[PDB]
């Protein structure tokens, strides 16, 4: 699923056949470097494309004056009472109005959903 | 005949009484509370 580059000319490696040892290999198209493939999968696409948006939330958003903040839900690590909340906040986000919570405590930034 | 009768429009036509005003305010408060409840249901993933 990942992209690996050549160690000689720093170009993209391409997967290709090793017809005698019968093993997938990655080889550079601009030189003769070859590297054994460990993942043994090349192409994958998730059509439903379900992704956790908690990875796409920056912890800096706790400093935003415009976001709402609640007192009922405390943080899990530091137990801070105050925490901001917001929706999915992105296009092509299917249909969900689910809230995402970010702790607004100094040197914190734990993110949880409910 | 309209010279004898007369026709007009004024403040007293556009005003209402306090009982109706309080009924209207109660209806608006109930509607806002219902919208808040629906918003809570949507945010808690309880909306079918
Ligand atoms: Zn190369
Ligand atoms: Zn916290």
């Amino acid at each position: 699923v990942g992209i690996r580059f050549c160690q000689e000319c720093n170009n993209m490696l391409y997967p290709k056949e090793d017809k005698e040892n019968r093993i997938l290999l990655y080889a550079c198209r601009n030189c003769d470097y070859q590297q054994e493939a460990d993942n043994s999968c090349i192409y994958v696409n998730k059509i439903t494309h379900e992704v956790d948006e908690l990875t796409q939330i920056i912890a800096d958003v706790s400093q935003d004056p415009t976001l709402p903040r609640t007192e009922d839900h405390p943080c899990q690590k530091c137990g801070h009472k105050e925490a901001v909340f917001f929706q999915s906040h992105s296009a092509r986000a299917e249909d969900a109005m689910r809230l995402y919570y970010v702790c607004t405590a100094p040197h914190c930034g734990h993110r949880w959903t409910e | 005949w309209l010279l004898i009768e007369g026709h007009t429009i004024g403040i007293g036509d556009s005003i209402a009484d306090s009982k109706t005003y309080q009924d209207i305010q109660n209806t608006i408060k109930k509607a806002k509370q219902d919208v808040i409840e629906v918003i809570e249901k949507a945010h808690n993933n309880e909306l079918e």
